[PDB]
């Protein structure tokens, strides 16, 4: 399946390079939003992500294997947009950081794994139909 | 100056082909999905075909598949339309139109390029007339799979011209539409209510939404409306 391979190169680039601190064509400029909107949700919403952290407290390779369940749970509410999208993949770069500084760098795939499986296998439909990351681009466009 | 420029245009015989090009100017081509969308003369507004901004999803009508070939040549800020195996019914003025990644909406158009060779899922009372400063009420029925399931678009075509965007998002009005005219949603079903109506509100006007369940875009059959 092209559309969880893309999204899972994605997702992980995107995780990988926010935990280093350093950055690494359909793919190419979805990472290009992804940097520019996720670093932006990341900063807007920096105190609500350190609550959200603190309450499922990630500190081995065991809590990144249950993460999976809080995210099939909000999305439980049945609203699916872009900004709802984009706010979990900001919220796997922000969980991807503090990996890296609890010596957890191992945990940031299989973090990258989880957010795209998710978001592949529960919204497939409604990222097909909104063009998925073509769309993506096109609709952060700015 | 943010501009669509139709080319290619012209005399073709049944069964011939002919190559359309559209050139994109003052804008980010490579960032919209972008869409051919023609008119035989004197009817109305048909959706031909339409390409992602990285050319992954590409979506034709039904009355072209298999014949025209969609494409874009992101660093030559152009849009093609390749027709083979050309037929009567595709004689038409051939518009580029710009679609805005949040929303949907055509909100920019070309003036259109003539191709001559030689039904409509959503649909609109033929007809609409007024008085001027009286209220008008312009109807577009649709279904669950279109109107039911994502928002409506309105464009205003004055005699002459190219298709402008009026309404997107179902009610919401672009920069430079006047706040005479508003639209609404419910169920299926979309309407434009024109308030004041005023002597350059005489033009025709199509409704246009995404269809979940024939991956198309489709188009009213427009409603001419009179200011007597």
């Amino acid at each position: 399946d092209d559309l969880y391979r893309q999204s899972l190169e994605i997702i992980s680039r995107y995780l990988r390079e926010q935990a280093t601190g350093s950055k690494d064509a359909a793919g190419r400029r979805a990472l290009e939003t992804l940097r520019r909107v996720g670093d932006g949700v990341q900063r807007n919403h920096e105190t609500a992500f350190q609550g959200m952290l603190r309450k499922l407290d990630i500190k081995n390779e065991d809590d990144v294997k249950s993460l999976s369940r809080v995210m099939i749970h909000v999305f439980s509410d049945g609203v699916t947009n872009w900004g709802r999208i984009v706010t979990l993949i900001s919220f796997g770069a922000f969980v991807a950081k503090h990996l890296k500084t609890i010596n957890q760098e191992s945990c940031i795939e299989p973090l990258a794994e989880s957010i795209t499986d998710v978001l592949v296998r529960t919204k497939r439909d409604w990222l097909v139909k909104q063009r998925g990351w073509d769309g993506f681009v096109e609709f952060f466009h700015v | 100056q943010v501009t669509l420029k139709e080319s290619g245009g012209g005399l073709v015989k049944p069964g011939g082909s002919l190559r359309l090009s559209c050139a994109a100017s003052g804008f980010t081509f490579s960032s919209y999905s972008m869409n051919w969308v023609r008119q035989a003369p004197g009817k109305g507004l048909e959706w031909v075909s339409s390409i992602s901004s990285s050319s992954s999803y590409i979506y034709y009508a039904d009355s072209v598949k298999g014949r025209f070939t969609i494409s874009r040549d992101n660093a030559k800020n152009s849009l093609y339309l390749q027709m083979n195996s050309l037929r009567a019914e595709d004689t038409a003025v051939y518009y580029c139109a710009r679609q805005v990644g949040a929303t949907w909406a055509f909100d920019i158009w070309g003036q259109g390029t003539l191709v001559t060779v030689s039904q409509s899922v959503l649909t609109q009372p033929p007809s609409a007339s007024g008085t001027p400063g009286q209220r008008v009420t312009i109807s577009c029925s649709g279904s669950s799979s279109n109107i039911g399931s994502n928002t409506v678009n309105w464009y205003q075509q004055l005699p002459g011209t190219a298709p402008k965007l009026l309404i997107y998002s179902n009610n919401q009005r672009p920069s430079g539409v006047p706040d005479r005219f508003s639209g609404s949603k419910s169920g299926t079903s979309a309407s434009l209510a024109i308030s004041g109506l005023q002597s350059e509100d005489e033009a025709d006007y199509y409704c246009a939404a995404w269809d979940d369940s024939l991956n198309a875009w489709v188009f009213g059959g427009g409603t001419k409306l009179t200011v007597l």
